[PDB]
């Protein structure tokens, strides 16, 4: 992937004004809501009955602030995403056995998350090189067949 | 299938969007043209695709018009959309996967004006909603 | 929405089958199982996913017995399977693309037995008729 | 990806059982009557308004032809599979933007087809070998991030 100077500074600039525990939090907890069937990768994380059970559950909080730092990780290293995530794709893969599509519900959720916050700053354009960011990640952690 | 929940927060907020529902449509759809270029495609034969041309806010204007038919026939959106399935399953051939990043992006937009509306609860019944268009709108496929 | 055409084409399938469902149902999840482990997870509970095994015979039986039932309410899916969907989306969260890979080694599994009844028209009626099989499982999910 | 004995075997017997203008055009004309949207993307094709214009015509069998001779070049070069497919990505992606869902729905219809031609010899062994290689191809075709 070959980043363009707005794409990589939008991104940096994005998660600069993220709370990554507030945001991730929200994220995971916007998934497993919206989104049901992927309470199923999570069974030990404790209570997920309703809606008001996973938006109290301590374990989905800390869960997704582990998510957002491992986006940032990405953010670290924009050119090399493939490979910082070699490790994250093999577990999420060959032990998780995630369906990819997941990765992308995911991503959404974090997305409108993102909007409801930055309002009218997440534009078209903005909005763009974070889909892109999001496309190269969900990418890396999906399984590699090369 | 959308509950009586998912029908009351579906019509509620389709009350708070009326002012911009309009604007709502044409900002949604430069969000999927800029985003997801893959869809530009359906839409090259316009004379313009940026974000605020004519062509983009005359054909907003029109999604939120089948979107308000949508909401008309909750209660079968099967039935009431069947034209609209015609048109875009059958007529256009568009790719199922196009109407979830559409939808997707006329969520993003409406968060982006109406944070406080997105709960996850809200959320859910939004996202049902969609879904159940694009059902509808996939019957005339095959 | 399946035709009158479609369920016809379905029914006659089924009706084609009947003696060997229980077999048929036993090598399509043993097909399953192998070509997609990904399935493996829910099933582990089992002491033997190896195919050809009881479980999987016993197993494949009850999936068959899902299918006929599925058959015999072909008018209204939704209705039918109500139980079964709260099962499989409630209880068990089988994620939905795994309904799409069972369905597809079952056609497989039938392609290699009966490959004269695999024209492209009773191929796309019988995928219809999974892909309803599949979203009438998917109801109680949310 | 690390292919076993009888992967590299498999793959290469079914494709020497297969007449690739035959099972090709099947192909092809499968995908286009079980999964009609796919039309749109050979809209310079001719009559595809029924399946009995797609199962006649002559565009189709050419162009099914040249997918299997596509599926070739991977079976000759099974450990360089994503560079003999570059082009077929940038084309497939950049150029014709094709959904990559119909990657895997065009795959679908090969399994068919070769299942209904084969008959008990595509066991489920056959048929994992058969998967594995499908996917390779398939994230070959996508659209490379990395
Ligand atoms: C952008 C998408 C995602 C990112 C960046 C991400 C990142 C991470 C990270 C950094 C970990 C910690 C791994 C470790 O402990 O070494 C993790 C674990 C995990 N993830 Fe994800 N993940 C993503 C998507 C998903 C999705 C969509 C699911 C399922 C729906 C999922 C399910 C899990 C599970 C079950 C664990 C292990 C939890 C545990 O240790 O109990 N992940 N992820
Ligand atoms: C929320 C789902 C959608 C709704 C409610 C919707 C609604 C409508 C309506 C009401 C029209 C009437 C305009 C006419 O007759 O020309 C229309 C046209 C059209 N739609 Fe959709 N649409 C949806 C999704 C999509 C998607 C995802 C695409 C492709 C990416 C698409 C492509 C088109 C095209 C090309 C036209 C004709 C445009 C023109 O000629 O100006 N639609 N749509
Ligand atoms: C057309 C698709 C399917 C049909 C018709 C079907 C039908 C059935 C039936 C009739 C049962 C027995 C219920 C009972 O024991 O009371 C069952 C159980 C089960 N199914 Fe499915 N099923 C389908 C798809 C799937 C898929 C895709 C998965 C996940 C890979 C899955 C996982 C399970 C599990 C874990 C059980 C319980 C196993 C047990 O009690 O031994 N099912 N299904
Ligand atoms: C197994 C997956 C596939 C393989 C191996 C494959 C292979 C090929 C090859 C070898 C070509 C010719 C490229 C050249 O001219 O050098 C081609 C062209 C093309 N392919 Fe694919 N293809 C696959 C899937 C698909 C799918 C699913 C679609 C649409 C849904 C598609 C649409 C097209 C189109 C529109 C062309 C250009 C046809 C024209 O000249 O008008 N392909 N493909």
């Amino acid at each position: 992937v070959v980043w363009t100077d707005f794409e990589r500074a939008t991104i940096a600039d994005i998660f600069s004004k993220l709370d990554y525990e507030a945001v991730g939090g929200a994220t995971l907890a916007r998934c497993l809501i919206v989104y049901p069937w992927t309470q199923r990768y999570f069974g030990n994380f404790g209570n997920l009955y309703n809606a008001a059970a996973i938006m109290g559950n301590p374990m989905i909080a800390k869960h997704g602030t582990t998510i957002l730092h491992g986006l940032d990780r990405a953010v670290k290293n924009m050119d090399n995403i493939k490979a910082t995530y070699a490790e994250l794709s093999v577990l999420h893969s060959e032990k998780l056995h995630v369906d990819p599509d997941n990765f992308k519900l995911l991503s959404d959720c974090l997305t409108i998350v993102v909007a409801a916050q930055l309002g009218k700053a997440f534009s078209g354009e903005v909005q763009a090189a974070f889909q892109k960011f999001l496309s190269v990640v969900v990418s890396a952690l999906g399984k590699q067949y090369h | 299938s959308l509950s009586s929940k998912d029908k009351d927060a579906v019509k509620a907020l389709w009350g708070k969007i009326a002012d911009k529902a309009e604007e709502i449509g044409a900002d949604a759809l430069g969000r999927m043209l800029a985003v997801y270029p893959q869809t530009k495609t359906y839409f090259s034969h316009w004379k313009d695709l940026s974000p605020g041309s004519a062509p983009v806010n005359k054909h907003g204007k029109t999604i939120m018009g089948g979107l308000v038919d949508a909401v008309a026939s909750i209660d079968d959106l099967n039935a009431g959309l069947l034209a609209l399935s015609e048109l875009h399953a059958f007529t256009l051939r568009v790719d199922p996967a196009n109407f979830k990043i559409l939808s997707h992006c006329i969520l993003v937009q409406l968060a982006v004006k109406f944070p406080k509306d997105f709960t996850p609860e809200v959320h859910l019944s939004y996202d049902k909603f969609f879904s159940a268009v694009a059902r509808a709108l996939a019957e005339k496929y095959r």
